[PDB]
C-alpha cells in the first residue's frame, strides 16, 4: 500500500504542471506562490520537496488545476 | 415513496465509452444517453452508453435528436441491446461535476420522461492520471424541500460514507439535485481482459534493459550516495542532543540504496538466467 | 504548437509571427528603373 | 444532410480574430491571434478557402 501511495505521489507531479514563483513559505506543509498566470495563491506544498531548495525567488511548478505546488 | 441512499452501477465498457467521448469533444461539452436497467428502488445499472452528435444548441433537450436515438435503439435491439434509456450524461471540461441551469432543465425533461432516471457528469480533463471524476445526479423536487423534508430516507450507513466535494454545493448540490453514490459493477472477466493493456509479456519480462545506460544510472545514483554520505556525516555531527526539530541525508540515502540495490539484483539475476537458458 | 487539453508539444513551426512585417515586405513599389530617376548618377552608383 | 448539419453547426458567436502566417502543411495551416489576445494554430483552416485569406 505504501508503495502504491508513493507511485500516486509521483503521478501527481507528472508533466502538465504550470510554472510559478515561490514567495515566502507559511507552515511546514503550505506556502505562498506567484503563478505565471499573474495571480498569487495560498498553496499547500508536497512533503517530498526538499524545503532547503525553496527560496523566495525559486521557480516552482504548480498543479495545473489545484495549483498545488509540487 | 422517496428513495434512500441508493446506488448506481455502471459497467466498465460504459465508463470507458464515457471517458473516451468526453475527452474527444474537449473543450466543447458533449452529451449522450445511457442504456441500462432500473432493477429496483435501491440500484440503477447502466450497462452500455452510446454517444449522440454534437449540435450548435449545446448540451440541452434541443440537442437530443429523437430520430437519432430512436433509430439507434431500434438498431441495438436487433444486436443484443434491448435496455431502455435510464439516463443521460454530459461532459463538463474545465470545472467540477455539477448541474447548471440548462443541465437542471434537461434532467427535469428526463424525469418527466421517467420516474427515477439519473444524470451523470464527467469532467474529462480533471479525470486523469488514474483519478476518475464522475458524479451521478438527480433533481430534488422543490415541493419536498419546500415543506422541510430530508432529501432521502437515510437507512443504513451507506451513503454518508461518501462526502460531497465542496465545489459542487456552491453550484447547487443538496439544494436542487442530490449526488447518488457511484459504483462500478466490473466482473472478473472484464478485469482480466482489461489487465492485458499493462500485462507483462514474457520476452519483455526477460528483457535486459541496457548495460551502458544501467551503468550510467548507477554512476548517477552513486554520486547521490556520495553527497548524501557527506550530509550523513554532517547530520551525525549534530548529535549534541538539542531540541527535536528525515530530511537531507537519511530518507534520500535510504530510498536511493533501496532502488540501486533492487535494480542491480534484478539486472544481474536476469543476466544469469539468460546465460543459463538460451544455450 | 500545443494541445489545448494536455499541452503536449506536437509540432515545431517556422520561426515567429507578426503579419505587420509581412505587409512591410510585400509592399509593391512598382517598376522603377534607375533610368526613371534623373540627375542622381553619383548617388545611385554610390548606393549600389 | 451534410449541409444542414454544417449550417446548424455554424453557431453565431464567432470571436473575430486576425490571421497570421499560413504555414505550409507537412506530416491548409493557419496561425490566429484572437480578439481575446491569444494565439492559436489550426491544423486545418475550416470552412474558408486558404488563398481567400491574407495575413
Ligand atoms: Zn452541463
Amino acid at each position: 500500500e505504501f508503495l502504491h501511495a508513493q507511485e500516486e505521489v509521483k503521478r501527481i507531479q507528472s508533466i502538465p504542471l504550470v510554472i510559478g514563483q515561490f514567495l515566502e513559505a507559511v507552515d511546514q506543509n503550505t506556502a505562498i506562490v506567484g503563478s505565471t498566470t499573474g495571480s498569487n495563491y495560498y498553496v499547500r506544498i508536497l512533503s517530498t520537496i526538499d524545503r532547503e531548495l525553496l527560496k523566495p525567488n525559486a521557480s516552482v511548478a504548480l498543479h495545473k488545476h489545484s495549483n498545488a505546488l509540487v | 415513496a422517496v428513495d434512500t441512499a441508493e446506488q448506481v452501477y455502471i459497467s466498465s465498457l460504459a465508463l470507458l465509452k464515457m471517458l473516451k467521448h468526453g475527452r474527444a469533444g474537449v473543450p466543447m461539452e458533449v452529451m449522450g444517453l445511457m442504456l441500462g436497467e432500473f432493477v429496483d428502488d435501491y440500484t440503477v445499472r447502466v450497462i452500455d452508453v452510446f454517444a449522440m452528435p454534437q449540435s450548435g444548441t449545446g448540451v440541452s433537450v434541443e440537442a437530443v435528436d429523437p430520430v437519432f436515438q430512436a433509430k439507434m435503439l431500434d438498431m441495438l435491439k436487433q444486436t443484443g441491446r434491448p435496455e431502455m434509456v435510464v439516463g443521460w450524461y454530459h461532459s463538463h471540461p474545465g470545472f467540477g461535476c455539477w448541474l447548471s441551469g440548462v443541465d437542471i432543465n434537461t434532467q427535469q425533461s428526463f424525469e418527466a420522461l421517467s420516474e427515477r432516471a439519473v444524470a451523470v457528469v464527467v469532467d474529462p480533463i480533471q479525470s486523469v492520471k488514474g483519478k476518475v471524476v464522475i458524479d451521478a445526479f438527480r433533481l430534488i423536487n422543490a415541493n419536498m424541500m419546500v415543506l422541510g423534508h430530508e432529501p432521502r430516507q437515510t437507512t443504513s450507513n451507506l451513503g454518508h460514507l461518501n462526502k460531497p466535494s465542496i465545489q459542487a454545493l456552491i453550484h447547487g448540490l443538496n439544494r436542487h439535485y442530490y449526488s447518488i453514490t457511484i459504483n462500478y459493477r466490473k466482473n472478473e472477466l472484464e478485469q482480466k481482459m482489461l489487465l492485458n493493456l499493462h500485462k507483462k509479456s514474457w520476452m519483455e519480462g526477460l528483457t535486459l534493459q541496457d548495460y551502458s545506460e544501467h551503468c550510467k544510472h548507477n554512476e548517477s545514483v552513486v554520486k547521490e550516495m556520495l553527497e548524501l554520505a557527506k550530509n550523513y556525516n554532517k547530520a551525525v555531527e549534530e548529535e549534541d542532543k538539542m531540541t527535536p526539530e528525515k530530511q537531507d541525508p537519511k530518507r534520500h540515502l535510504e530510498e536511493h540504496v533501496d532502488v540501486l540495490m533492487t535494480s542491480n539484483i534484478v539486472q544481474c539475476l536476469a543476466a544469469m538466467l539468460d546465460t543459463v537458458v538460451f544455450k | 504548437a500545443l494541445d489545448m487539453t494536455t499541452l503536449t508539444i506536437m509540432r515545431y513551426l517556422p520561426r515567429e509571427v507578426d503579419p505587420l512585417v509581412y505587409n512591410m515586405s510585400h509592399e509593391d513599389p512598382g517598376n522603377v528603373s534607375y533610368s526613371e530617376i534623373g540627375g542622381l548618377s553619383e548617388q545611385i552608383r554610390e548606393l549600389r | 444532410e451534410n449541409s444542414e448539419k454544417i449550417k446548424v453547426n455554424k453557431t453565431l458567436p464567432y470571436l473575430v480574430s486576425n490571421v497570421i502566417e499560413l504555414l505550409d502543411v507537412d506530416p491548409k495551416c493557419a496561425v490566429i491571434k484572437t480578439s481575446t489576445r491569444q494565439t492559436y494554430f489550426l491544423p486545418v483552416i475550416g470552412l474558408v478557402d486558404a488563398e481567400k485569406l491574407k495575413p
